[PDB]
């Protein structure tokens, strides 16, 4: 089902135009909250006197009804950038005057257009409003596709529509609204409702909307189709739009007449409810998901924090990732022990990290798959999860399972391993210190051991999103660094955001590692080729790891394990936004750095300008060895 | 199949041995009583002669007579449970709910008519046994009761002790019926009690910081004391010789043997665990068995 | 209905128990998370190499039964007080253990007792444990009303129970709760889990423990009596305190084994449901306040800020305080129009601040009640009301009814008024500036005019609560003074606390005012004999006012208008808790501060001991004029 | 966690007592391990664990030609920059009797094992710079009978009075950290304008070396301060005394302070909030030293005659870094 209003610029009677409406499908309504044609003085004597009411009372619906049903629209006569003085004054006023009204009633939403390119004064006008005491009400921005002047007939003798095609021009609104919400220094109060029209412009000015907070997307009657019963319908390009605005998730509004006689309102509607309950369904993944887009999460500090059994719970859920390592395990052991061997030679096989046990098990039934025959140790630091492990070994292991209550840099072997088997890893691959623990343990696996994992790489990509900006800032905290927010990297299912180059491989790191001098520090430049105007905010992180040979996971989307939740993406915010043009070059550097207590990332932008050097020393974020 | 915490072992005077373990980790919590007429056959559930399970732990036990057994259960039930007549089978005589929280220690005074418990409710009861019934309950203790010990040959006079550290001699031919003593100044938490078995007017005492102390009731003083462990001592046990020997048990795995005037005769370190208790054969006097929280059955020879 | 727990220190299997109990009816368990008589060795050998597992599983119960139906329990022998060095080692180690594993666990609430005066290590490890990452269990400290040494038997003939009453003594565990409370500094996250014995403490000595956060409330089976028919019940003290503790609402804890064998465990559960079931009904107020208890807001800044349409939807709702204003009118008009005159004497009546016009129909109906005549003026400052009052007065009032938009400081009256009309008033009586407001529209009542309220005068008592001392405390914002939470005044529906003394009056403002020279600021002393000992935490404020003769509005709780819900109580905080003891006497001083801009009040406690002076300057509260 | 600037070295090495009772706890030690026929046959191998610039090596050096025994030298220094002073004092002076090692004691790899240790590692607060860690990690190189100097050390505490001081901490409040840390720290300063309120009493004690079973550097300390006038608690001072060797001592506790001797100034631990305290009334504090594999330090509190809150839990507001 979709959330839906009506758009309306006339209302005779409130109560039977809130009815009627409701009676067609609609679960709100955009409305004036003062007559549109009714402009007011508010200097010049004696219009200024004009004896009131001003507008229609508050008595008219339930305070629960203005609080959920009602959108206020400024009216349309309200300029504040206009070129006359007193007009300038006189919308300054009524502005103020409308908005205090809409917060009065307790509206949940408001309406204001930005029609043309200047709206400083719009824009300074509604910041005053936003900062003057505590009322709710989000404000939608109400904004075309295509710009009025770029959409008329061409009609005019003397005044020619200009052909030749300006790929900067055709986005000239976004400009519009990028601006404007610079101004209103990116309030998390101001939102776009984007105007669709009959004629799409080319995606890429489409596209330029990826990542901008749209809450809602109006629909003319005038765009819709007339099929062959004559029901109202969109073109196929349309409902490519409305299917990227449905999993975005926006509310739509219908706006002008009925221009199908034919039928009533509500058909409009239920050709929009067609289109929702025509789309694919959820899929195992974004059914995990569904909760969490957008919303950050502090990564987890793997070694210093002891998980949460709940934790455990979750993620031992995952249909792809133990079924995975289960086939690792399995190629593994008849790649090291030929069939004249297999009841004579018995595999010491160690789980490094060993949880609540999944892993034990996947490697048990690699054993009696393979059917080779295996020595467990389960070694854990938790030793909360030990318990659980230990309840294991005793109701079911029995002497085959070696329970281990240690860290795997601490612990000393009684044997050495034929294969040491972990998952460590995080959003970035070897941000839980992956790398440092393996390392520490490595000296009791046999010299022609294997590690499972065997590598992983890390991937970034360049993102534009102003919400996930605006999720950053708010995460500012009392008692630090104002600016710390953004000097850490957040665990975050990406979902209102444009990637703006493919991801590229950052750091890698090989298990074992007999490096004659082992080194876990990174530098690394990646230059990323970038087609489309936009803004940079952050860059997403992913990764992919080889357990063994060609068994892998992946969370990079291009290669992405179907099914497999365990892992969001990562974001790495910037401080400070960074303009973009079409057909420049961003380039990002990474560190990994350490000392013996802590590991660290510090990041910078160095094309098409510089930015500061993120995270300097570890001082805002750092993970505990 | 036998739970791994031991918490008490004794000789009935015929030569055999009533062993009581808990189960106090795993699934489920419980405890079990074993009687081993074959005493080098302890601990296999195999080769014992009887066995059963209670509903919750066993904190203490001691025979009562030649057939019964008293447990103090964490359940807050004191349990009477008597032998089979073939000796076979162990049958629940009763279980009576009269505690508020873990029972932790019980003893049967001399005639073996009556009982005294001790509770983690910081209560002190006495029972009738073949009545089934609680006769008095006593708050005199301000914190958890730790020990209670009967008098070899009164059946009104016992010693408790609590980690409220007081040291109660009891009297229930008197008004009021406890008395607090003990040493000088108040030392460290009494954790364990034993009356003397031949004078009938002296007894020793542990503290939760390894000492040793014998005491004459009449002199209201501490007559010796000897640092004998390194941690708590729970339990101490005289030899049944004419002079007597005092086996004395610890929480730092070992046990020793002690004299009359408290000097080391003997140590055994045997233990990996929490030494429980300790029981002196009735037929090889120089024979002396402790069990622990390892599942260990140690048979010492002493010197 | 109640909701309870069963407290158990022994489970042998924990699917059984917890179903046999919740059979019985319990909402929840409190059980331990290790065997109580488990006694773990943490560094000597060969003690501390016992294999494990170290407890039973988390598997044996669902991560949302984990969550919602247990309570944890520290092991008794747990003592990180001990004199003996090891014992206090093993005792913090394995404290952290057990902390740990509830919050592993995901435990809602978790037990420690105090059940001895000197807790200091007990406290430290706990701090240490609250600020070590991010788990959520309360804490609940288990005290009783009466300390165990204090209730023995009087059965040792060498150490009797000393027979001389001491006042001081009997509260010794207060002072337990009071030390750790305060060593731990106020965390949010520790509660108080008061142990209720057989025979209650004085009065004086559960007092005692008003104010503070008591979560739940132990009953042992062994302080029921028995009745008739063999049910178990409670003395009518205990009654009396058990409805105390339904009216704070706390949760219930039955502890003991079951000491009516004729019936099963649900029979005193059965009879505190009785107990709940057969309390007063909430009045028309305790409705209104329903959702509110404890609950700060910032009072309106009535002057700079315009009211919603929400706001002044709930208040005319108010089934008291217009029906009081009606009978002023009513009663003023007869005094001023004799019957003679009836007819001939037409009454001017200003109602000055009208908002939706309440006080404008309370004035309608005192005139054909009075049946005199009257010609009305309706001064609202507020624009967004003022459109509700035109759309009244065009549709009901006529030209009877003259609506003012305006500020009545600054309205030329066309007339002069015979009577005012206002309600200007906050809980502290003139914490809106009614005085300044009346001041400067007075000029336009006649010289034998009335003004209704004709006076109002504010009270203040000191008051004991650590829970409202935290929420303040947990006021503290970013970018501003962090102490200013301290130094402005809450209205609050002061619930969880103790009143030290009387309230005592302390402004006064009279109307009409014509004082030769006017001046609103103020000074006073207020001495408040304290006949308990306890601890101060800010100052609860009330007021009375005088609409007409004896027609009066009180929020004072001796003179309280019954069922009226328009104002609660105002906290006025201190910034550090003061001890007081039986027999002194609080001192404070409050002054009401001005310059053209702004109002607003300073306080500081004189005696036992100072405080620093609060708000000076206005510097964290101001009241805009 | 930081390395010491040469100015700071020079200031201290003007020490006009420090050095000079090193010396004479040098020689001291000398003798009593070497006899009179073995003079000229036994060579004392002695170990400066932290050497800065070189005076420990040079009153070491002092020490054998008044001792008129012999000796073989290292001088251990983790800071690189001080071992340049060192490197071009045995280059041109010292020779080949002296061993300079640009590393941590805690991770040298030693040659040999020592008969004496030297260092001063030592802080106001005695422990307070991690010479219990420091040492307990080098003592592996210790020969069996070997000797320490320092061979051990205790801290004192007094409750004292000033206005001045808790004002002068209040006011070191900063921007971007808790509002209230600045009193969850000590303070080295030299205490002027103050009243102290009882006599000092010992708080912890170290000896070394620590052939202790199970090391724990780890201590909780209760005390009590009779306090007979009526006054404000504000805080406590600290100072320390160290046993070089025998009778060789050195002091910064008032009563018994080695004199001339500037190179430590007390150590203040201030609290959140005064405390009224009466005549006849006694102080109670407690004081634990607390660790991680990471870091060192102090959490307090006041019992009596009222509470304070804990102060610095977890090394929330101050640690020494390991
Ligand atoms: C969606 N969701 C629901 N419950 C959550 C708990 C933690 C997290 C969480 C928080 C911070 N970082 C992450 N992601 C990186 C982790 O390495 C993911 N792995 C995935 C595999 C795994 C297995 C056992 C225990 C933990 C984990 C964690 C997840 C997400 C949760
Ligand atoms: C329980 N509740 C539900 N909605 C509320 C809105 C404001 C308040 C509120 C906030 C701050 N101070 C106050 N109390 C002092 C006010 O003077 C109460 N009067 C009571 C009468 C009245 C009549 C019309 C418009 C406003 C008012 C406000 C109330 C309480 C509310
Ligand atoms: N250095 C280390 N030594 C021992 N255990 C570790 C170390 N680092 C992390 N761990 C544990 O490794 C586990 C890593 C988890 N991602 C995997 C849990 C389990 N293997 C599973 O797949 O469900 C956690 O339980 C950590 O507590
Ligand atoms: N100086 C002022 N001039 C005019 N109106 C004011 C002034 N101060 C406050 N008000 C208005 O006075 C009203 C005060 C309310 N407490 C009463 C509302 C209404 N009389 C009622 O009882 O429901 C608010 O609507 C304010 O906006
Ligand atoms: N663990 C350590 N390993 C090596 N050197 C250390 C260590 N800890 C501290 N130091 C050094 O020890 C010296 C201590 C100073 N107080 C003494 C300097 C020199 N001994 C003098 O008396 O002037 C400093 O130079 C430190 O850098």
């Amino acid at each position: 089902r979709v959330s839906s209003g009506r758009d309306l610029n006339c209302v005779p009677e409130i109560a039977d135009t809130l009815g009627a409406v409701a009676k067609q499908g609609f679960d709100f309504l955009c409305m004036p909250v003062f007559h549109p044609r009714f402009k007011r003085e508010f200097i010049q004597e004696p219009a200024k006197n004009r004896p009131g009411p001003q507008t229609r009372s508050d008595l008219l619906l339930s305070g629960r009804d203005w609080n959920t049903l009602i959108v206020g629209k400024l009216s349309p006569w309200i300029r504040p950038d206009s070129k006359v003085e007193k007009i300038r004054r006189n919308s300054e006023a009524a502005m103020l005057q409308e908005l205090n009204f809409g917060a009065y009633l307790g509206l949940p939403a408001f309406l204001l257009p930005l029609n043309q390119e200047d709206n400083t004064n719009l824009a300074r006008v509604l910041t005053n409003h936003i900062h003057t005491g505590h009322h709710s009400s989000m404000f939608w921005m109400r904004v075309p596709l295509v710009a009025p002047e770029d959409l008329r007939d061409d009609i005019i003798e003397n005044a020619p529509t200009t052909h030749t095609e300006e790929y900067s021009g055709e986005e000239k609104t976004w400009m519009w609204w990028h601006n404007f919400r610079t101004l209103c220094d990116y309030s998390k109060r101001i939102a776009v409702a984007l105007e669709i029209g009959a004629d799409l412009p080319s995606n890429h000015v489409i596209d330029r909307w990826l990542g901008e907070p749209i809450k809602a997307a109006i629909l003319p009657t005038s765009i819709f189709l007339t099929n062959k019963k004559g029901f109202p319908v969109l073109s196929k390009m349309h409902q490519r739009l409305i299917f990227r605005l449905l999993k975005l998730e926006v509310q739509f509004i219908i706006t002008g007449t009925n221009h199908h006689s034919e039928k009533e309102f509500c058909s409009y509607l239920q050709y929009l409810e067609y289109l929702s309950q025509n789309r694919p369904p959820p899929n195992a993944y974004e059914l995990f998901a569904k909760g969490y887009e957008d919303y950050l999460q502090s990564p987890l500090q793997p070694l210093m924090d002891n998980l949460e059994s709940q934790t455990y719970e979750v993620f031992e859920k995952d249909p792809i990732k133990y079924s995975q390592y289960q086939q690792a395990i399995y190629k593994c052991l008849l790649d090291r022990v030929p069939e004249e061997e297999k009841d004579t030679n018995v595999q010491v096989l160690m789980v490094l990290g060993a949880g609540r046990g999944p892993l034990v098990n996947a490697s048990l039934r690699a054993a009696k798959q393979a059917d080779r025959r295996i020595k467990l140790y389960a070694v854990e630091k938790n030793p909360n999860a030990v318990v659980t492990l230990e309840n294991w070994q005793f109701e079911e292991w029995g002497s085959q399972v070696t329970v281990v209550s240690s860290d795997m840099r601490e612990w000393v072997a009684p044997e050495k391993a034929d294969i040491i088997v972990s998952e460590l890893l995080g959003s970035f691959a070897d941000n839980e210190l992956s790398p440092e623990c393996l390392d520490g343990a490595q000296h009791f696996l046999k010299d022609d051991g294997v590690s499972i994992p065997g590598e992983y790489t890390s991937f970034l990509a360049p993102i534009s999103s102003s919400k996930l900006y605006n999720e950053v800032r708010a995460c500012r905290e009392k008692d630090r660094d104002p600016e710390a927010q953004f000097e850490m990297p957040y665990v975050v299912r990406l979902h209102n955001f444009h990637q703006l180059s493919a991801p590229q491989p950052c750091f890698t790191f090989s298990h074992p590692n007999r490096d004659p001098m082992i080194d876990n520090n990174r530098y690394c430049t990646l230059e990323f080729p970038v087609e489309v105007n936009t803004v940079l905010h952050g860059f997403a992180g992913y990764f992919e790891t080889v357990l063994y040979q060609d068994i892998t996971l992946s969370i990079r989307p291009e290669t992405h394990s179907p099914g497999m939740f365990s892992w969001f993406p990562i974001l790495f915010p910037i401080k400070q936004p960074i303009t973009v043009r079409e057909g420049q070059t961003i380039c990002v550097r990474f560190w990994r750095c350490s000392n013996s207590k802590k590991v660290w990332y510090e990041w910078a932008v160095t094309a098409p300008v510089c930015s500061a050097i993120h995270n300097p020393t570890g001082r805002s974020y750092t993970i505990g060895l | 199949c036998m739970e791994r915490q031991l918490e008490a072992a004794r000789y009935r005077s015929d030569g055999a041995l009533l062993l009581g373990a808990s189960s106090l980790s795993g699934r489920c919590w419980a405890g079990s009583l074993w009687l081993f007429k074959d005493p080098c056959a302890a601990p296999n559930e195999g080769f014992c002669s009887a066995g059963v399970q209670t509903e919750a732990g066993v904190a203490d036990l001691t025979w009562v007579g030649e057939r019964g057994i008293l447990v103090a259960s964490d359940s807050g039930a004191v349990e009477l449970w008597e032998l089979d007549e073939n000796e076979t089978l162990i049958v629940s005589k009763f279980c009576k709910y009269e505690h508020d929280d873990i029972v932790s220690t019980v003893s049967v005074l001399s005639s073996g008519t009556q009982a005294v418990s001790g509770s983690k409710d910081i209560c002190i009861k006495v029972w009738d046994l073949a009545q089934q019934v609680v006769l008095s309950s006593y708050r005199a203790h301000a914190a958890q009761v730790t020990c209670v010990a009967a008098s070899p040959h009164k059946d009104s006079v016992f010693l408790s002790c609590s980690e409220d550290n007081r040291i109660l001699l009891w009297d229930t031919r008197c008004p009021k019926p406890a008395s607090q003593i003990g040493c000088s100044a108040p030392g460290y938490l009494p954790t364990s009690l034993a009356w003397h078995p031949q004078q009938s007017e002296v007894f020793v005492f542990g503290d939760e910081n390894g000492t040793v102390s014998l005491v004459d009731t009449k002199s209201t003083s501490c007559v010796l004391s000897s640092a004998v462990h390194s941690q708590c001592v729970t339990g101490l046990v005289f030899s049944p010789h004419s002079v007597p020997f005092l086996a004395s048990l610890s929480e730092d795995c070992s046990l020793a043997v002690l004299d009359s005037s408290l000097s080391e005769l003997f140590r055994s370190q045997a233990h990996r665990d929490f030494v429980r208790d300790a029981t002196w054969s009735p037929l090889n006097h120089s024979l002396l068995t402790t069990v622990g929280w390892d599942h260990q059955v140690v048979h010492h020879v002493v010197p």
